[PDB]
């Protein structure tokens, strides 16, 4: 018993197509990675299944070929392969195998032999009438098991034989056969194959192996970034099936049509009509064994499957040999003169002997049959008229005798009679079908009720799937079902016992795979959304669902991978993924008091980045070329639909013009083009990182170059270039920066008025509530902080790609849409093929019209979806562009007092920079720092008069009282110059006695 | 009376005959009789 781990082996090329540096997903028979593979070493029949993976490292070549015959004998066609040193000879011809088929050494294919530490990997498959053989021969290092690595199996040969291949046998050529070959069986699987630039498969991923593999298949990438990914759906399958029809009660009078003790005669056969009853044939089959039971219309079992409105029963007694006359198309006295079945009769003829009951020794002359009639009877007719038969050409004159005989003559039945004249009871059943409601059927069956389990149910003709529980609801007596607000069945009354059973849909929910980056680890956790942990490593139940593979930790961290209602997962470090309640932030209690204030004593100049999309890719679609290509028939058919193509073209043109308007609105704020002076000294402020670099031909700033480096045909689809090139947007950005540096905010509101940069920044400090002396006294420190922040901006942008995640997203979305729009060209949409020329060539025009119509409808719906999605995205981008224009006007051409609009902090000035399809704003902000606690008083009482500060707040260091501005601790002596009286001393609450000088 | 009394099904019969007219039968003795419907 040798069994080995298959590893990642057995991946072949699905088709003849070449692909380069692409990842392709195929649904095809394959060997699942890490699977159950049998290592073999008298020789029973191995099942071929759908396919076989045969891996032989047999250097001795005891294995010469294979026997794929389904019988291994001369009964059927046996596929026989010989792989000698000369050549491979695939033979199919009829061979008389000897008693021991072994050599000392119709349909034939001779080729170069398959054989050459060789790993002979072979894949044998048989689909759509073709037998496919794939081969691979690779050197292996010293090992007695399958090597670790990846090898692709090139196709070797195809055979058009297409016969049934159930069993395969390894051909024996010598008896102890010890051969070291692995055999595995292929399965229908979905795989993802990575082709290199050389055209070969370097690696593969099996979708249904593990959750990480499923998410790799879903994203079509071998590297999965950190996040939570919705992969599949989870449904609980029905374990059992239940059928419930009402109590079989009432029943067809079958016990009366038989066991009647008298069948009258056959000249006037008793006609019995039966309808509206429960059909049960148990008594019919339980009666005496039948001499003749022939059914002409339906099988006896399937009689119960077929429902008949009208059932006709005809009962009579005839002799033994006259039974053969009661059959369709029979000629004979009884058949033509007593009871004639139709040629296309559909019914059962049941006959059983009645000699034991209806035979009398004296002679039972009651039963009679007719032996003289004027003509043959029409089918299904009863003639009871008995007058003197007129055989003679003379008138009978109502009497009998000469040439005038009685029409009827009786059987004389006596028990001593032999078989062939004994009385036989025949009951002919006739079934009629007519176009009206039926309501007559056979024993409707029923199964035991199953509760609290996902079951299929068919309750009184109502079908469904679900979990059946007891219901508190009380139905009215005549009701059967219960239906909720959405018109879905929620309760059912059981027919057999009147019980109200509630129906609950079986558990279903999404499956999400919480993974760190594939670089960080291969461990994953799985979240079943909305599923109780009972219904599905470490199992944890959360409001989102059931989380398997992550351990709950009491401590709280900042959220990393969102899951649900306050639960986030992270890879913190056996130790693995942990789930926790997310921490909103550090708790800080501000020391509030009646007379305590906190005044900052220093500042920080902080530069932040805000990335805003401005424009999206401009696309134009040629409706005729996309839908139809070069086919004239398709164009003629499209003309009937209307002017849809014109509407789509109008919408796309509108989007394109809107994109141009967006870029103009954001960047064309200034009409003049301003140039910075050649002598670039601005009071210690270094704008080199934002100003253009003359050295490189692009004339872009270092930050702009970094942004462009980071972010950075078909079928009627065209990408129209933007009206403004990147160089023109660079010129606009340079003009805005030069105007801001040289003229402050004056260039936005009129003519540019030059002002030294320190003076401009001092006026911005006045704008944020800080005096000029703060800037002029701390000019070098402010300059150094600004320089350090601008330096750090480059590193912050470069190191973290996610900072530019907005703009890139736009690009990706556009590409994705286009790819979908092209991919749906290959979709069939219910037609024969995606290729219009193939449909036109294979099918006649009248039949091809429907296929082309389906393709046109599908492709036109695809175009409409694309245009609507583009319109929604254009609305979003227009909103972003309007926000960017407002920020350019209010943050770059001016100083804004709006909080959090221009950066985080007290806004000083904003610098624009251009990025592919967007704008990056560098906001410079004043952040207070190093705060100190002081005692404060609303007013100072001097000379019985209150005193309030003109600007600032009254503060105390503990013994002395000063007046200082809010945002910077600059204590000043309280003087009448910085105070105003405004009232007496009694009214104000919290007033402090103190001295005010003059 | 002015009120809602929802009528409940009693019998559904698979008769399948077209009905064009109807009539009401009454138990009258050929005794005076007067019934209003
Ligand atoms: C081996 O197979 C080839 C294929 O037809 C055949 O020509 C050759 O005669 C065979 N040789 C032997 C060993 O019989
Ligand atoms: C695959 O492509 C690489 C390209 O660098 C090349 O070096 C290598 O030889 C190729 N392998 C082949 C041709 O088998
Ligand atoms: C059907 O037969 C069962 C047998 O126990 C009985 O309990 C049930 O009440 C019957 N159905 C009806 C509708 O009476
Ligand atoms: C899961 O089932 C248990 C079984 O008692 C129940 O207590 C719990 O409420 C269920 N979970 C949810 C979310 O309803
Ligand atoms: C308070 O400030 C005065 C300056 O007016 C200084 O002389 C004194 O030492 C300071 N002491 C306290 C109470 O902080
Ligand atoms: C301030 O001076 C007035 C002058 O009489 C006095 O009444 C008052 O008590 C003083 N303030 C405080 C807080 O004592």
């Amino acid at each position: 018993q040798s069994y080995t781990n298959s590893f990642t082996r057995g991946v072949y090329y699905p088709d003849k197509v070449f692909r380069s540096s692409v990842l392709h997903s195929t649904h095809d028979l394959f060997l699942p990675f890490f699977s159950n593979v049998t290592w073999f070493h008298d020789n029973p029949a191995l099942p071929f299944n759908d396919g076989v993976y045969f891996a032989s490292t047999e250097k001795s070549n005891i294995i010469r070929g294979w026997i794929f015959g389904t019988t291994l004998d001369s009964k059927t066609q046996s596929l026989l392969i010989v792989n000698n040193a000369t050549n491979v000879v695939i033979k199919v011809c009829e061979f008389q195998f000897c008693n021991d088929p072994f050599l000392d050494v119709t349909f034939e294919y001779v080729s170069q032999p398959f054989l050459m530490k060789n790993l002979r990997e072979f894949v044998f498959k048989n689909i759509d009438g073709y037998f496919k053989i794939y081969s691979k021969h690779t050197p292996i290092n010293l090992e007695r098991d399958l090597p670790q690595g990846f090898s692709a199996l090139e196709p070797l040969v195809d055979l058009p034989i297409g016969i049934n291949i159930t069993r395969f046998q390894t051909l024996l050529a010598l008896t102890a056969g010890a051969a070291a070959y692995y055999v595995g069986y292929l399965q229908p699987r979905t795989f993802l194959l990575k082709y290199n630039e050389n055209g070969t498969i370097t690696d593969a991923v099996d979708c249904a192996l593990d959750p990480l593999s499923e998410t790799k298949c879903t994203l079509k990438s071998f590297t999965v970034e950190k996040g939570i990914y919705q992969t599949s759906n989870f449904r609980v399958q029905p374990t059992e099936s239940i059928v419930r029809f009402p109590n079989i009660t009432n029943l067809c009078p079958f016990h009366e049509v038989f066991n009647a003790t008298t069948f009258a005669s056959v000249y006037a056969w008793n006609r019995k009509r039966i309808s509206n009853c429960v059909a049960d044939y148990s008594v019919i089959y339980n009666f005496a064994p039948f001499f003749a039971f022939k059914c002409y219309g339906v099988s006896p079992t399937k009689l119960n499957d077929l429902c008949f409105t009208n059932v006709y029963a005809d009962s009579f007694v005839i002799r033994g040999n006259e039974v053969s006359q009661i059959a369709p198309g029979q000629t004979g006295n009884i058949a033509d003169y007593n009871y004639k079945l139709p040629d296309d009769f559909t019914g059962c003829v049941i006959a059983w002997n009645s000699n034991k009951l209806d035979s009398k020794p004296s002679g039972n002359y009651n039963y009679r049959y007719r032996l003289l009639r004027k003509s043959k009877l029409k089918p299904f007719e009863r003639d009871i008229s008995t007058e003197i038969y007129q055989a003679g050409n003379k008138p009978c004159n109502g009497v009998a005798g000469p040439n005038c005989y009685s029409p009827l003559q009786s059987y004389g039945f006596r028990p001593t009679y032999g078989v062939g004249h004994q009385p036989y009871r025949v009951v002919v059943l006739s079934f009629e079908l007519l176009h009206a409601p039926a309501t007559v059927c056979g024993p409707k069956k029923s199964t035991n009720l199953v509760k609290n389990k996902c079951v299929n149910f068919n309750f009184n003709g109502l079908t469904g799937t679900g979990v059946l529980t007891e219901s508190n609801k009380k139905f009215l007596p005549f009701q059967q079902f219960g239906r909720d607000i959405a018109d879905t069945t929620d309760a059912v009354r059981d027919p057999q016992t009147l019980e109200i059973l509630d129906i609950t849909p079986c558990s279903f929910g999404g499956v999400s795979v919480i993974t760190p980056g594939t670089n960080t680890s291969n461990q994953v956790a799985v979240l079943y959304q909305g599923v109780n942990c009972t219904e599905v490593s470490n199992v944890f139940q959360t409001r989102a669902g059931c989380l398997i593979g992550a351990e709950y930790v009491n401590n709280s961290y900042e959220c990393d991978i969102p899951i649900g209602a306050g639960i986030c997962a992270s890879y913190q470090t056996s130790q693995s993924i942990i789930a926790y309640t997310m921490s909103l932030g550090a708790e800080n209690s501000v020391a509030y008091s009646n007379n305590s204030i906190a005044i900052p004593t220093n500042f920080t100049i902080s530069v932040t980045t805000e990335i805003l999309p401005v424009s999206m890719t401009k696309t134009s679609v040629d409706c005729t070329m996309y839908i139809c290509g070069d086919s004239t028939e398709c164009s003629n058919l499209l003309l009937q639909y209307g002017s849809f193509c014109t509407q789509l073209k109008r919408a796309l043109t509108g989007i394109a013009v809107e994109q141009d308007k967006n870029t103009q609105e954001v960047f064309a704020q200034v009409k003049q083009i301003y140039k910075t002076p050649p002598i670039k000294y601005f009071g210690g402020f270094n704008f080199s990182q934002i100003l253009p670099d003359p050295s490189k031909p692009s004339k872009r700033s270092p930050i702009e170059d970094l942004l462009f480096n980071k972010v950075t045909k078909f079928n009627g689809l065209t990408v129209l270039p933007p009206l403004l090139t990147d160089e023109m947007i660079a010129q606009y950005t340079s003009a805005l920066l030069a105007g801001t540096i040289t003229s402050g905010w004056t260039f936005g509101a009129g003519p540019a008025l030059q002002i030294p940069f320190p003076m401009q920044m001092a006026y911005r400090f006045n704008g944020i509530g800080v005096t000029q002396n703060v800037l002029y006294e701390n000019q070098k420190l402010i300059a150094n902080q600004f320089n350090s922040a601008i330096g750090k901006i480059q590193d912050s942008l470069s190191s973290t790609p996610s900072a530019l995640g907005k703009l890139q997203d736009v690009v990706n979305h556009n590409a994705q849409a286009l790819n979908t729009l092209v991919k749906q060209l290959s979709s069939k949409f219910g037609a024969i093929s995606s290729v219009l020329n193939d449909i036109l060539s294979r099918l006649d025009p009248p039949e091809a019209e429907v296929q082309i119509d389906r393709l046109i409808t599908g492709r036109l719906q695809s175009l409409q979806t694309y245009v609507t999605q583009q319109l929604i995205r254009a609305a979003e981008i227009r909103a972003s562009a309007n926000l960017a224009a407002t920020k350019m006007s209010e943050c770059v051409l001016g100083q804004s007092k709006r909080v959090d609009f221009c950066g985080k902090g007290y806004h000083l000035m904003s610098f624009p920079q251009s990025a592919p399809h967007g704008v990056v704003f560098l906001h410079v902000t004043y952040v207070p720092a190093q705060e100190k606690n002081f005692t404060t008083a609303p007013a100072i009482c001097h000379d019985g008069k209150a005193h309030f500060p003109r600007e600032g707040v009254f503060v105390s260091n503990g013994t002395h009282w000063f007046v200082t501005q809010r945002n910077f601790y600059e204590p000043q002596i309280i003087t009448t110059d910085n105070t105003f009286v405004s009232g007496n001393c009694d009214v104000v609450i919290g007033i402090v006695n103190n001295t005010v000088y003059d | 009376p002015q009120g809602f009394s929802a009528l409940e099904p009693l019998v559904d019969l698979p008769i399948g005959i077209n009905i064009t007219r109807f009539q009401t039968l009454l138990a009258l003795h050929r005794t005076a009789g007067a019934a209003a419907y």
